[PDB]
């Protein structure tokens, strides 16, 4: 199938450029335009430039030019894009998206790239399980956490069990607080499948490569 | 640049209801316009081109209408799983442009919230940290009050809630709300309750602690 992934995000001090990848695979690379689409944070999609892989035409949103320099390697059926002279107005979410010649649309996104411009430090979270004290009375299910507190940049991810449970999950968006993020994630389960079964939250800070587990104890 | 007007950032509908979503075009795009749908966390889906003709495998309850300048995007029967924001698109030139979103709201029948409340681990309370939280899970409508008591006196600084956008199976909501002491303060008390007040019940939901046992 059709398959566009980016590049990991991006924490990148304001003042610094940051190239984005969007490796294309499941089609003819050079048969598409390369689109490349800023999201701000709550906000709408904005339409930076595109670039034909053919050729390496580019046709660029003047609002974006010299701001971001599409490129493509053919080679490698790989588009990019750079973004120079960053700031915090920067920090978003960037998708590449393919559209044909003909017809005219996005059909093939990919899964965006979260760009944060910041002078701040990476700071792994704390991961700390949120599990029922011992007076809670058993119910036919619970309520499990993660408490994800103290990180940064944004991008984490909990993964309860390694996705297997994810109908049962809610992730709480992050709130920031003195610079640094703090989200939790809960997960339900029957009671009659824990503690009996092992739950863990796996929580992975891209930016500090941390991956911690904990393994849900009552 | 053409401008794509999407005024109304929000639209309530329930399920099984149809919606529809109108953008307006600055000017003539003629039929080059799409839709798409990008739920909470996502990228965006392509779901109608041309005005009006579906991408491959768009469910038949997603249509468009329109030419020229005011275009329509329509579910027929709405399915919880389509919360999500909606955007048109005109390809008609360069730039290309987006409608500012509209986001579809679901407003189903009033819900409780399950409430679940836990005292700070013992990893945190090593950190000389201590996160009491309470989960506030799928309840609607959003709006809900969480009162933190410490030994039964509120507590309202340290407090951080956060709200879940609403679930693409039930079209709740869940929140967590976060009382964060230090170790020590939180050692020097006992019970730790968080009570959500919500307008299906005049009774707070009540979730308690007692650090001891």
């Amino acid at each position: 199938e059709v398959q566009l992934q980016q590049s990991g995000p991006e924490l990148v001090k304001p003042g610094a450029s940051v190239k984005i990848s969007c490796k294309a695979s499941g089609y003819t690379f050079t048969d598409y335009y390369m689109n490349w689409v800023k999201q701000s944070h709550g906000k709408s999609l904005e339409w930076i430039g595109n670039i034909n892989p053919n050729n390496g035409g580019t046709s660029y949103n003047q609002k974006f030019k010299g701001k971001a320099t599409l490129t493509v390697d053919k080679s490698s059926t790989t588009a990019y894009m750079e973004l120079r002279s960053l700031t915090s107005e920067d920090s978003a979410v960037y998708y590449c998206t393919r559209s044909p010649v003909r017809p005219y649309y996005f059909d093939y996104w990919g899964q965006g790239t979260t760009l944060t411009v910041s002078s701040a430090k990476t700071t792994p979270p704390s991961v700390y399980p949120l599990a029922p004290g011992c007076g809670d009375t058993t119910g036919s299910s619970v309520t499990l956490g993660c408490l994800v507190k103290g990180y940064f940049p944004e991008s984490v991810t909990v993964t309860w069990n390694s996705g297997s449970l994810s109908s049962s999950v809610h992730t709480f968006p992050a709130l920031l607080q003195s610079g640094l993020y703090t989200m939790s994630s809960s997960v339900t389960v029957p009671s009659s499948t824990w503690p009996s079964q092992t739950v863990t939250c796996s929580v992975a800070h891209p930016a500090s490569s941390t991956t911690v587990d904990k393994k849900l104890e009552p | 640049d053409i401008v794509m007007t999407q005024s109304h950032k929000f639209m309530s509908t329930s399920v099984g209801d149809r919606v529809s979503i109108t953008c307006k075009a600055s000017q003539d795009v003629s039929t080059a316009v799409a839709w798409y749908q990008q739920k909470p966390g996502q990228s965006p889906k392509l779901l109608i081109y041309s005005a009006s003709y579906r991408y491959t495998g768009v469910p038949d309850r997603f249509t468009g209408s329109g030419s020229g300048t005011d275009f329509t995007f329509t579910i027929s029967s709405v399915q919880a799983e389509d919360l999500a924001v909606y955007y048109c698109q005109q390809h008609y030139s360069i730039p290309r442009t987006f409608g500012g979103g509209t986001k579809l709201e679901i407003k189903r029948a009033d819900a409780a919230p399950t409430v679940s409340i836990f005292p700070p681990s013992s990893e945190q309370l090593t950190s000389g940290g201590a996160s009491v939280v309470c989960f506030l899970n799928n309840f609607y409508p959003k709006d809900i009050n969480v009162k933190w008591k410490i030994d039964g006196s509120e507590r309202q600084n340290g407090v951080l809630n956060s709200w879940t956008d609403q679930d693409s199976k039930d079209s709740t909501y869940s929140m967590s709300s976060t009382l964060t002491l230090t170790k020590d303060e939180y050692e020097r008390h006992n019970s730790y309750t968080c009570e959500a007040t919500h307008k299906t019940s005049t009774s707070p939901i009540v979730k308690s602690f007692n650090r001891n046992e």
